[PDB]
């Protein structure tokens, strides 16, 4: 036998159902979520880090001059200078005349620490959905298994079959472009493909983790050495990666709506509570029993002792009962005005017991069924003072309803009386002739 | 900070985060004379109560003024038969006086 329903999506709150199979004793089942792990479909774009400039040893000549050539290197540079007359330690200083020799080539490549800290850019698409569920029905204990979310993929837990999803909404917390660094992500929605920005966020963009091309600029510039001392001055913009490190905005894990964290490795967006789920479960037929083996329940009386609406179980009521024989059978509230803390209760001859429940209404009016038997427990008013409540404009109190019906009735009475008087006046004239 | 039914969460330094579901507040009371019941029906929902009160007073006053206009019109209709009053005729013995 199988059963279908719709369940609101929330990680903590359980769900209690009571399946009916005519000619058999009812069975109740209890299902509770543990996770909701949205997973997107992603691909890498490139990585970036802090750069480093290196310079090979320059070359000079005691006389004459040479010319430098351009080589295929990322932001390669070379240039020549004139009239050096250099100097060395206790040396002849490598000059006798106008020198006019200087190489001063410059060279850019990735840093040695790029292997550890490095932003990554990504493109994002919808991807899959999956969760995990802990289950218990009849007398079987807690059983847990995971399952995808779509109205097609079965999964067996113990001896039951499950078909859940798809979700009621297509909402997601990600955008088309994201960036991942260190431990968290950001909606830095505008990386750049091949165009750097002279050190704003892209100035060293390795297409892969160990590529050999860095299609971005650093605005490197050379300078003329002075005072005849062998060195290679230069100048360049400071790395923009540092600047973005200093001015990162709010990380996504502190702005996501609906209160859902963000794991890293699969880019899990866990627990993001929204909407409802269509559920459909089948239980084996070996867990039912003949309807003539259960104690018949009759002569019921439910009395409300004390209650108060709060996020915890703040309601207690008692029931008096006349049994057929001793046994145990479950209890449940099909209506949603109040939730029943208890699930199943034992019964003795001439039963009389109590339970617990939460609610959200001043005057609870919930009606419960037990052991194939109905009973209304209209309760009373409860004094005022995270968990399952309705809050469906059903808080109109006795005085509130009293006043509203009073004013409505008064308005109706006066208008109808006036309408009657109009035709009362008219019919006289209609009779005068 | 302003918490609500949906709850709020915060962090501090290197301490792990924390959440609070602040609610359940009952300033006022729903029983007794109209004024205190109104103040409870006010403070319960911080603003939707207020807008509900404004709407309710508007609708009740417009209903009352419509009723009184209908009263006046019906009164005019009840005045109309007294066209026979200037005629100096037999009394009619009705809700109005006639010598």
């Amino acid at each position: 036998y199988e059963h279908t329903a719709v369940m609101p999506n929330k990680v903590g709150i359980p769900y209690k159902a009571l399946v009916e199979r005519p000619g058999y004793a009812p069975v109740h089942l209890q299902i509770q979520l543990v996770n909701t792990r949205i997973i997107p479909s992603t691909n890498l774009e490139y990585i970036t880090c802090k750069y480093k400039t290196k310079v090979p040893s320059p070359v000079v000549k005691c006389c004459g001059a040479t010319q430098c050539t351009s080589k295929p290197h990322p932001d390669y540079q070379c240039q020549v200078f004139s009239g050096v007359y250099p100097f060395m330690y206790g040396g002849a200083y490598c000059f006798c005349d106008t020198e006019n020799t200087q190489m001063s080539e410059a060279y850019v490549e990735r840093s040695e620490e790029c292997s550890i800290d490095h932003a990554k850019a990504y493109k994002v698409h919808t991807g899959t959905v999956q969760a995990m569920v802990n289950i218990t029905y009849g007398s079987v204990s807690w059983r847990s298994a995971d399952v995808y979310v779509n109205g097609e993929t079965p999964a067996k837990i113990g001896d039951a079959k499950l078909i859940i999803g798809p979700l009621s909404s297509a909402w997601s917390p990600f955008d088309n472009k994201v960036v991942v660094y260190g431990h968290e992500v950001y909606n830095y929605d505008f990386p750049e493909y091949g165009t750097g920005k002279a050190g704003s966020f892209g100035d060293l963009q390795s297409r892969t983790s160990t590529s050999n091309d860095l299609y971005a600029n650093t605005n490197l510039k050379l300078q003329r050495p002075q005072a005849g001392i062998v060195h290679t001055p230069f100048t360049q913009v400071p790395s923009g990666f540092e600047r973005w490190k200093k001015d990162k905005g709010a990380p996504l894990n502190d702005v996501a709506p609906f209160g859902c964290s963000i794991a890293l490795e699969p880019l899990r967006a866990e627990n993001c509570a929204v909407g409802s789920i269509p559920i459909s479960i089948d239980i084996p037929d070996a867990a039912f029993t003949r309807i003539s083996e259960t104690p018949t329940v009759s002569d019921l009386e439910c009395k409300i002792t004390e209650c108060t609406y709060a996020f915890d179980f703040g309601g207690i009521a008692t029931v008096a009962y006349k049994s057929s024989k001793a046994g145990n059978c479950p209890i449940h509230s099909p209506s949603g005005v109040a939730v029943i803390k208890e699930n199943d209760v034992t019964l003795a001859e001439s039963g009389s017991f109590t339970f617990h429940f939460s609610t959200a209404n001043i005057h609870p009016a919930f009606k419960l069924q037990v052991c194939t038997s109905a009973v209304t427990c209209k309760g009373d008013c409860k004094p005022p003072k995270q968990h399952t409540e309705s809050f469906t404009s059903a808080i109109s109190a006795t005085a509130w309803s009293w006043i509203k019906v009073l004013v409505g009735g008064t308005s109706a009475f006066i208008v109808l009386g006036l309408i009657a008087t109009a035709v009362v006046a008219l019919v006289l004239f209609f009779h005068r002739h | 900070f302003t918490v609500t039914g949906e709850g709020l969460e915060y962090t501090w330094g290197n301490h792990p985060p924390k959440r609070v579901w602040a609610q359940e507040s009952g300033e006022g009371n729903p029983h007794g004379w109209p004024h205190e019941v109104v103040v409870y029906y006010y403070n319960r929902y911080p603003l939707t109560t207020i807008i509900g009160l404004c709407t309710c007073v508007a609708i009740i006053m417009v209903s009352c003024v419509t009723s009184v206009w209908l009263l006046c019109r019906t009164r005019n209709l009840c005045i109309t038969p007294y066209k026979l009053a200037p005629n100096a005729q037999v009394p009619i013995l009705l809700a109005l006086l006639c010598c």
